[PDB]
């Protein structure tokens, strides 16, 4: 079989490149995003950074969630967050290549996840602007915990 | 020897880039990806494309050449040639001292001899990358 | 009907017979397409001077005329955007059909509006050029002279002045008096490649047409651009250069049998520059409505700013550009002069917060050339000098900027915001790193949605803002603390250095995340 076919070599490598970009140490971590958002908030209304940064945690901790019950979800026409498993039950989440012509099937809005205050969805939305723009610059955001 | 020279060029562009873990796709049919096992252990390989996890952070073969129309020509035809090569059922040598091969239907495998092994574990293990190819005028042959 | 008759052709002038009442620039039909402008005329005789020729008429001695009985105007037509004509109105290339419906007609010498019809200049032109900008205000409504060297860059100042109106509602108008035909196509190649073409017209007289089209075609684009302004348009015309027209004054004057005067050219070249240019300016809305700024381009004798022509122009004009050779052959584009350049609007021709940005940097240039110049005895240097010394340094390396690029007003106005605050003086001993860091924040403010933002809460909340602050103390300053630190690692113990970035994190993951973009296209081995 292919080394792809195997969870132990693919997260042998994913491990591999995740540890040198850490040690890099250019990953933008979720406090810059909350700053971010923040700063860019700052003229409708002050929101607290800590109140941001837990509202982006259990946000994405609710995307994780979703994703371990077999259901990947859409967050932008860009990125697709789904989930791969392998034998044994073991699952590993990933992001899918050409999101634009092979769509997964059964894709669900990031609205439906989300709670119906209009604060909580303006900060995500915000959220997942300054994600678009900080992978079109060039950087490396945290989504999950130590990926 | 022009040619031969941007061969050699473009393939130690494809040993260099896979050293990093990065995959790199000549073509639909065969991927150019590594296997390291530990440190200071890794292996090439050729794989066909997956259908349900696509790899991690793969290049085309365009983004490791340099944007000349005659060199794009010369690396382009390369690989159809390579293509065909292999379909009819050829063993083409990629990398110095390795072979590629394709086996029934569509998987492809790369085997390496002993001293293409050494330089890839020199490379990871000391980072003593091959030298840059140079023009080399042909030999004959014969004598 | 035809009623005059071709009697002598001599110095390029046609001598007509025939009893009519003439008026000075009255238009003479030789046939359909060739016409000519009467200069003098007696009762029964006038001196015409040709403004086309044709292959086929061949005009000489007997030939037939007629007089119009009307003047020199020039129709306006719906395909005068995006198009090369010469005086008369005939499209050399041309983008789009014509409707034969003229939208006007304009007199050509026109005389300008008086008194009572300006307005003060209150809006900037925006001309892509950081110093330009900052430094040399230009408003809608000025007169900029852009008075240089040969070979020094005065082109591509108007130029990049009129690529800079690519996002804006101002019309463009180039005239081009005794060009290159190839560098007249390139410049209509340069308009299309960047898409202002459609709002752009050129007026062309090439260096061996009729003097009198030469001598005209300012004239005639002023008209066009009059008739653009009366529909409230703004209009910004580049003439190009006006050193040929005065040459082809000369010329016809000379030939016409006029005495000589000063350097040769005759002695109302003052009036006829004058009353050519004091035609662009601001107007209120009860006349029009709208603005014309005019940038005439001029050239120098090995950098003598005191010639007859260059003199004549600057005390028409509302202040000049002038570019140095000395600049020009050491490589640094633009090659502006600030010291010797003047902008007479100054901070009245620029936003709030351009106007702060850059309060006192321009005499601080000049008191920095002036220290520069002076030899003393007394080898030490107050502090005061130090800082002038060291921020004229840091204002010179913001000057440069590539061919045909626009900067943006704002990244401009942050740029010398930073100069001014002094963040860039500690450069004073590495300048490469300063173009470095200067590029990276122009690519961030440029592309980033952040930097985007930036720009925008600028512009409505001000400098002032406490947002605004937020985003220099956050985004910025971080950056330029991060690259100070990597480049010269002694400025950690320097005492400005800890007064100025106290509060500021020692970020600097834009730059290395730019980096890694830029050398993500990157290879191993070269092929070459
Ligand atoms: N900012 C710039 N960066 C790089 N090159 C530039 C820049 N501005 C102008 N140039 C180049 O410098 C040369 C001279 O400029 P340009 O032809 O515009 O000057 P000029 O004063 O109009 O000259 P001429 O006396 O021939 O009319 C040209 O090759 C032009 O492309
Ligand atoms: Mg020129």
């Amino acid at each position: 079989v292919d080394l792809y076919e195997s969870y132990s070599l693919v997260l042998n490598k994913s491990a591999w490149n995740y540890n040198e970009i850490i040690q890099r140490d250019t990953q933008l971590t979720i406090l810059d995003m909350a700053l971010q958002v923040h700063l860019f908030l700052y003229e409708g209304k002050i929101i607290d950074i800590a109140h941001i940064q837990k509202i982006i945690k259990t946000f994405v901790l609710n995307v994780f969630a979703k994703i371990i019950k077999g259901v990947p979800i859409v967050l932008n026409p860009i990125i697709i967050f789904d989930s791969v498993r392998f034998d044994k039950s073991k699952i590993l989440p990933v992001a899918v290549a050409n999101p634009k012509l092979m769509p997964p099937l059964g894709v669900q809005d990031w609205d439906t996840i989300v709670d119906e205050d209009e604060e909580i969805k303006k900060i995500v939305s915000t959220f997942i602007k300054l994600l678009e723009n900080a992978l079109t610059v060039g950087h490396e955001v945290e989504f999950f915990q130590d990926t | 020897a022009h040619i031969q020279k941007i061969i050699k060029t473009f393939v130690l562009n494809v040993f260099a880039k896979i050293i990093k873990g990065v995959p790199i796709v000549l073509n639909p049919i065969i991927i150019f990806d590594s296997v390291r096992f530990d440190k200071s252990k890794i292996l090439p390989v050729a794989v066909a494309n997956p259908k349900l996890m696509p790899p991690l952070g793969v290049q085309d073969w365009d983004t490791i050449v340099d944007e000349d129309e005659e060199i794009k020509k010369i690396v382009s035809t390369f690989i159809k040639l390579l293509e065909n090569a292999l379909t009819v059922g050829h063993e083409v040598e990629f990398f110095q001292d390795t072979l590629l091969v394709r086996n029934v239907d569509g998987i492809t495998s790369l085997y390496v001899s002993e001293k293409a092994a050494q330089v890839f574990n020199n490379s990871v293990i000391d980072q003593i990358m091959p030298e840059k190819p140079k023009y080399e005028a042909l030999e004959d042959p014969f004598s | 009907m035809k009623n005059l008759k071709i009697t002598a052709i001599k110095d390029n002038l046609i001598f007509v017979e025939g009893e009519h009442q003439f008026s000075f620039l009255e238009i003479i039909k030789f046939s359909d397409k060739v016409e000519g402008v009467v200069l003098k005329a007696n009762d029964r005789s006038a001196i015409v001077a040709i403004l086309n020729e044709d292959k086929d008429l061949n005009l000489t001695v007997g030939s037939l005329a007629e007089a119009t009985g009307e003047l020199y105007k020039i129709p306006i037509y719906d395909n005068y955007l995006g198009s090369i004509i010469n005086v008369l109105g005939e499209s050399l290339v041309k983008q789009y059909e014509r409707t034969n419906v003229a939208l006007d007609k304009k007199y050509v010498f026109t005389e300008a509006q008086p008194i009572f019809t300006r307005s003060a200049v209150n809006e900037p032109l925006v001309t892509g050029i950081t110093v330009v900008d900052g430094v040399l205000p230009v408003g809608r409504g000025q007169k900029e002279l852009i008075i240089g060297d040969r070979g020094t860059g005065k082109t591509a100042i108007a130029l990049n002045a009129m690529l800079a109106q690519e996002n804006t509602d101002v019309i463009n108008i180039f005239i081009a008096i005794g060009k290159k035909r190839d560098e007249i196509v390139e410049i209509y190649g340069t308009f299309k490649k960047h898409n202002i073409l459609h709002k752009s017209i050129i007026v062309s007289a090439a260096s061996d047409d009729a003097v009198a089209a030469r001598y005209l075609a300012p004239y005639a684009g002023m008209a066009i651009a009059e008739f653009f302004q009366q529909i409230g348009k703004d209009v910004l015309v580049v003439m190009d250069d006006l050193t040929n027209h005065a040459d082809a004054y000369r010329e016809l004057s000379l030939l016409a049998g006029i005495a000589p005067a000063r350097e040769a050219y005759p002695g109302d070249i003052f009036y006829v520059h004058s009353s050519l240019l004091e035609r662009g300016g601001k107007y209120g809305p009860e006349f029009g409505g709208g603005s014309i700024t005019i940038l005439p381009i001029a050239q120098t004798l090995a950098g003598d700013i005191s010639g007859y022509i260059p003199t004549n122009l600057i005390s028409i004009t509302d202040g000049q550009i002038y570019t140095s050779a000395k600049l020009f052959n050491e490589g640094t584009r633009p090659a502006i002069d600030v010291n010797l350049s003047v902008s007479r609007l100054g901070s009245a021709a620029q936003s709030k917060f351009m106007a702060f940005a850059s309060s006192g940097l321009k005499k601080i240039y000049t008191e920095y050339k002036y220290l520069k110049r002076l030899s003393s005895f007394s080898s030490k240097i107050s502090n005061r000098d130090l800082e002038t010394l060291q921020k004229g340094k840091a204002f010179e390396s913001l000057i440069d900027q590539a061919e045909y690029e626009v900067i943006d007003y704002e990244t401009s106005a942050i740029l010398f915001l930073l100069l001014k605050k002094g963040f860039l003086n500690f450069y004073t001993e590495k300048t490469e790193a300063l173009k470095v860091i200067i590029g990276v924040i122009k690519v961030f403010l440029a592309k980033d949605v952040l930097g985007r933002k930036m720009r925008a809460i600028l512009v409505e909340h001000g400098i002032d803002s406490i947002v605004w602050n937020l985003y220099l103390n956050h985004m910025i300053l971080p950056l330029l603390k991060y690259h100070l630190l990597s480049e010269l690692q002694y400025l950690a113990t320097n005492r400005e250095f800890i007064k100025k970035f106290k509060d500021i994190r020692n970020d600097g993951r834009i730059l290395l995340a730019y980096e890694r973009k830029g050398y993500e296209r990157g290879i191993a081995y070269d092929y070459k």
